[PDB]
């Protein structure tokens, strides 16, 4: 039996709680700045908020985070176990949506490496979630976890340019096992 | 003049997008409703502004872990008008105090004496709920059995007094189901009356000042209405008459509904007076809900969007007719209110920002004298809308006044906690215009126009407590048009200096 | 109320009082109007937070255990008021007698040594049935203004009950 | 081994957002027009609202929608997957029925090709919806999806003639994969 | 596969909707009439309400209805199919029950032909309804559905006599499939 | 495929309804009396209220009831099945326990003969009740059902002696089958 | 089938009712005294609240309880059975959490010997508590059950230190079988 732990990470507390060399930033102020103009950047390293680089992703707003800086290994002592790996990641986006609109977001990793977000209420990627998985077995130390929002550019009149103005924080529910 | 209906089903343009583990409640008590999302990962709320907008996600600073307990409930125990979290045990409650940004550290209040508290939900033959069956303004602990009604008085800070038996209620012990028991104040004297619902009739027990219940009286259901376990009785003020109405809902094969209206007027208010010398006054009241529905309907006729800042009904005086019984002469002074203001932070009614009078004489002809008069409410969303309702008319009048926030240091007023400075402006006059409604070409032109300017001096500063503030009218300008648009006779009286205690040191007429 | 140092008071006008700053007005007094009070009190000048009348309010509270707390109001027309010095003019908790909730006006002095004295009566179990006495047993807390004595028979600028000598044995 | 995405389609929003010369119309104001009179149409092409042409469906009000006109393929970049197939479609008719009332509606496509609506409150066809063979083969960018309300003519005195006049919207909950 | 249809049938609307040659009636006005009297009848033919004629059921109010008079086959066009047979039937009895009181009722058909109603609020006869059944496969045209209420006589001191005065309707939740 | 019936049985109404040749009593007053003193009984026969007789049992307040004197066979006619046997029994102790309190009570019969009541609010003796049991097949007419509360005498300072005076009634949710 | 019993154990009720020889204490007062300073102790024996002893556990508050002193064997008479083994233990922590905070706690016995508390409201350590377990079969009258709170030192800036100041109790939902 594994020690089955649920961890909640707020991306605003990660981005604003960055070291002053890499440059901390407000999440909701930089999302309002990145969406309103064409593109830009906010942050440094793997804890950043930039646009897309590839083809047909240049209108997508991508929020990257690093598992090594979330410091999940310090939440419990190392005498319990060192096999600390992800069971499941879900993500809640507290926003203000339209009358019949949805949220489009892709939770990626550097197949079970991607995850689509559709409503943002403890949103696993699955239709029904059955433990009988994406990101399962990724260690909680190394990696980079990107949340990409397609159609997120207001100069390019994207449909998600209005929902991201109402977005104040991004919440990840990391379920991981210690064994 | 007081007919209320509901509009079309309108699709709301924005919704707070987290529809799971949430409800609609005022978690902070500031008047506007919140969509409190207490899910597995986050806890917080979106507030609903009265101008249609939804606030973004505001996280609660502290939530108890026992908020998700199946037997905890939100009640008002500390007496501050907030919904605290309570777990009622038989001899010890656990109380988490609402402090308007989340909750505080939970206590364990042990009940004194032989007090063994009832448990809500733990019996199907009893109703254990929080109701004011004494009229005190506190949520007491009531237990409605089939035989008696026992009340434990809420003493604040989780404490509960010795139980009080309120006699007079009784049902058949077989045919008693507590789900048909409804504790609601019907007249407005303060204690909650007791309604028990049968099929084809409706027992109503009048609470006698929290000392017992009267003889019941039945209100038989009309032809085609019967009750069952799928039906529902709602009690609400859906009329704007000041008194609640009983709404019965039958959901099966089509939802159809009925409303019981018990009275027309709100009871126990002063109606008529008389000095037995030939003079009598009759007073008529209207709810502020009706003064909002008339204001909201006339705004949508000109394509404007009306916003209400008074979430609670204030039962106002509307018409006070005077009659001299000797000469037969009558005078009917009709009032009209608008721009009600309720402050969310101090949780207090700030008044109205626009009062009309209409002195119309009835001699046993002469035109009525309408007097518009604006007042400062203190709410900056209401005060900035008042000056768009004035009579402009002449295009040569001097510039209108604004309030003057001022700081007091070194014995003089030096200009400028902006909330307390606006709160001091409550009840200050801002304008008054007097008209005569004769149906002439000068009916819309005022007889005189008076404008005022309040100021507020801060006498000592307040860090966590309120400042000391002194509000006064610092300059008043009056006009005299005599229903002539051009050529008025204007004057002004300005105060320049005041000393430490508000006596004038330099005045200019 | 918690009945401690973390509580706020309402004035007679209904507005909240705050401590008046000069730092806070805190002085140590044992003598009011020449009369030895028997203890040393921590007088705290209060002030209305929305000033209309510009009167000041002193919260006298004893340091010694054995006396009780009271209020003074200095209205600007020369009057001084005494609010709730004796237990006949205090609405207090019937179990904890130090937990006062309402200091009722007891006496007034004008500038010309004219005095008014206010006499209150307590609630009692008189004329009520046994259903009243079972549910509300010791309801002897609520005060009613019974009679108001004025017409000061001799001039004095001291309060009629500071000296502790039967305030209506004066004429 | 897939990306499981939910998509909401409001049909009154779709019919109001048709281009000009394609006949944009209000679904609430053109249903009780077609119910009141005998026959008619609303829009053209596959995004039309009309009655059935064949026998036994002449008194059936059919609200059809095109799939390529929804442009679901633009909600995500093509870099995630060029295969986008429907998993499950559910219908919601908002605030139409009571707790003891019924709607009769058939959601078809041009076996597992049709679906009977009964309560219209996140209503699939089935008595229990288990993802444990619905809709293999159906792409999101081809075809048309119609919804037939039988007996919906008032001059023929059918049931649901009075009920369809009190209709606010028609909501389709399309679930699809990106493999 | 099959068009999984749910249909709500009110016995008070069937008994009021009888033709005048067949003697329509109000359900609760004849239930109270027959319970208080001990004997009597209502209606004609298969849509009747009376006490049972057999031995051991002389004091048992029985409410019968014909499937051919429910007109279920006109709810959908005949182009959809002809295999229209019942999957499941649940009973709702909107009465006034006590705090710990139960309804005794047998829903019959003329071990999967009978069903015992015990709480009367969306009541299927099973301890756990599992689609993975009584009245299954019964066609929606032939037969007669009878709800018998045991101990339903006030002259013979039945324990359900005062319960049945409060009963307003007999609501049937007929789930049937169109294959 | 049986008629699956649930009958709620209130034990105070049974004890109040014994004919006064056996001796009726109120359950709430006789529990307060028999807990406060050590000895004592109530009623007679099998529908009694007494203490335990065996070793380490004489401080257990036992409340027994006869299955024949419930007359559960009189709720349906014998023409629809003579074979009536219990599927499951659940116990409710209404208005007894607080939020984090427990009761110790054994519902037995004279390992499927006993059942431990722990929270007493529709309480089966199972950690996770699965219908696919104790008292499964006990006949409806025969036997006694005894609910024993250990540590229930107050002169021996029982831990359940204070909470048992609060007890108003004992409710049994008998679920049986008629086949 | 076993007598499946649940017992709710409150550690503040246990620690305040120790014999005076063993040094009882209040759990609520002693936590914010031990959290605010570096390390201390409370109680004696196995019913102690003290910081950890080993490597990388010194900044971790541990609340131990002894199974022998809860006296769960005397809740039921010894004729029902003499083995009483644990089925499952859940932990409830009456505390206050921040906006995105979790609870880090390890319930241990001196992989099925440990458990990880995450939300602290009827918190078994599992993602899905399937009864088809940790501490299963541990005898109720022997052993020591401890509850360790990592990062509990406020002079060493523990992230869990401000939650423990509000921790009023530690509730244990011991499910065990008597068979």
């Amino acid at each position: 039996r594994a020690l089955e732990v649920e961890r909640t990470v707020s991306l605003a507390e990660v981005y604003a709680g960055l070291p002053k060399d890499n440059g901390p930033f407000s999440l909701a102020q930089e999302i309002d700045k990145l969406v309103s103009q064409g593109s830009g950047s906010a942050g440094s390293g793997n804890n950043n908020l930039a646009f897309g680089a590839g083809t047909d992703t240049k209108t997508s707003l991508q929020a990257s985070v690093s598992f090594a800086d979330l410091k999940i290994r310090e939440d419990y002592p190392a005498s319990l176990g060192k096999i600390r790996r992800i069971k499941q990641i879900s993500v809640t986006l507290p926003a203000l949506l339209g009358p019949y609109q949805d949220v489009q977001a892709i939770l990626s990793y550097g197949g079970c490496e991607a995850l689509a977000v559709s409503h943002g209420m403890n949103d696993s990627g699955q239709f029904q979630l059955d433990f009988n998985l994406p990101f399962e077995g990724i260690a909680i130390d190394q990696g980079t976890l990107t949340l990409s929002f397609p159609n997120a550019s207001m100069p390019e009149k994207g449909k998600q340019a209005t929902m991201l103005k109402t977005l104040n924080d991004i919440i990840l529910h990391i379920r991981y096992t210690i064994k | 003049m007081n007919a209320v209906t509901w509009g079309k089903m309108q699709l709301l343009p924005i919704t707070p997008a987290v529809q799971d583990n949430a409800s609609l409640m005022d978690i902070n008590g500031d008047g506007q409703l919140d969509w409190v999302i207490t899910g597995p990962g986050l806890r917080g709320y979106h507030s609903q502004h009265p101008d249609g907008s939804w606030t973004r996600f505001t996280p609660l600073h502290a939530l108890p872990i026992e908020y998700s307990h199946p037997r905890a409930q939100l009640a008002d125990l500390m007496g501050a008008g907030l919904s605290d979290l309570v777990l009622i045990g038989p001899k010890s409650v656990r109380l988490y105090v609402n402090n308007r940004d989340g909750f505080t550290e939970g206590r364990d209040v042990v009940q004194s004496g032989d007090i063994t508290l009832p448990l809500p939900g733990a019996d199907a033959r009893k109703l254990v709920a929080f109701s004011d069956v004494l009229g005190s303004g506190q949520a007491h602990l009531v237990e409605v059995s089939a035989t008696q009604v026992t009340c434990w008085p809420n003493l604040g800070h989780g404490r509960f007094g010795q139980p009080i038996v309120l006699p007079g209620f009784s049902q058949s012990a077989a045919s008693f189901n507590p789900d048909r028991v409804h504790l609601a104040d019907l007249d407005g004297s303060g204690p909650a009356d007791l309604i028990y619902v049968h099929a084809d009739r409706l027992d109503i027990f009048s609470n006698e000042s929290g000392n017992g219940f009267a003889k019941p009286f039945t209100l038989s259901f009309p032809d085609g209405l019967r009750f069952d376990d799928t039906c529902q009785l709602q009690v609400a003020d859906v009329q704007g008459l000041g008194v609640v109405s009983l709404i019965l809902s039958v959901p099966h094969m089509a939802p159809h509904h009925w409303r019981c209206d018990l009275t027309n007027a709100k009871p126990w208010l002063l109606s008529e007076t008389n000095n037995n010398m030939g003079a009598n006054h009759t007073l008529h009241y209207r709810s502020s809900v009706q003064f909002w529905l008339d204001e909201k309907a006339a705004a949508l006729a000109t394509g404007q969007t009306p916003v209400c800042y008074l979430p609670f009904p204030v039962h106002t005086l509307w018409q006070t007719e005077t009659e001299d019984e000797i000469s037969g002469n009558k005078l009917v002074t009709t009032l009209r209110y608008a721009h009600g203001a309720w402050d969310g932070r101090e949780r207090e009614f700030r008044g109205f920002g626009y009062v009309e009078q209409t002195d119309s004489h009835q001699l046993a002809r002469t035109p009525p004298a309408l007097t518009k008069s604006w007042y400062a409410t203190g709410l900056p969303a209401v005060d900035n809308a008042l000056s768009a309702g004035y009579w402009r008319g002449d295009k040569q009048a001097f510039a209108g006044f604004t309030p003057r926030f001022t700081l007091w240091k070194e014995g003089k007023d030096v200009p400028l906690n902006l909330y307390w400075l606006n709160r001091a402006l409550k009840g200050q006059p801002l304008r008054s215009e007097l008209y005569g409604l004769d149906g002439s070409a000068q009916q819309q032109i005022p007889y005189t126009v008076t404008e005022s300017r309040p100021q507020v001096r801060q006498l000592q500063d307040g860090a966590t407590v309120s400042p000391v503030l002194w509000a006064s009218v610092v300059e008043s300008r009056s006009y005299h048009y005599e229903r002539i648009i051009s050529d008025p006779q204007c004057n002004q009286d300005i105060t320049l200096s005041s000393d430490l205690f508000g006596q004038p040191l330099k005045q200019v007429s | 109320p918690n009945y401690d140092e973390t509580d706020t008071f309402l004035g007679p006008e209904g507005e909240v009082l705050v401590v008046a700053l000069n730092q806070a007005d805190i002085r140590s007094e044992s003598s009011l109007q020449g009369i030895n009070l028997g203890a040393t009190f921590t007088v705290t000048c209060y002030r209305s937070r929305l000033e209309s009348h510009f009167n000041r309010l002193e919260y006298w509270q004893p340091q010694t255990t054995g006396a009780t707390d009271f209020w003074l109001i200095y209205s600007p027309d020369g009057q001084v008021h005494l609010l709730g010095k004796n237990p006949q003019a205090r609405i207090s908790n019937p179990l904890n007698v130090n937990q006062t909730a309402q200091w009722l006006l007891e006496a007034s002095i004008s500038s010309h040594s004219e005095q008014i004295y206010y006499q209150y009566r307590a609630e009692d179990e008189a004329g009520c049935e046994t259903d009243e006495l079972a549910a509300h047993p010791s309801a002897t807390v609520q005060r009613y203004l019974q009679t108001v004595h004025y017409g000061n028979l001799t001039a004095s600028d001291v309060f009629p009950t500071l000296n502790g000598d039967d305030p209506l044995k004066s004429g």
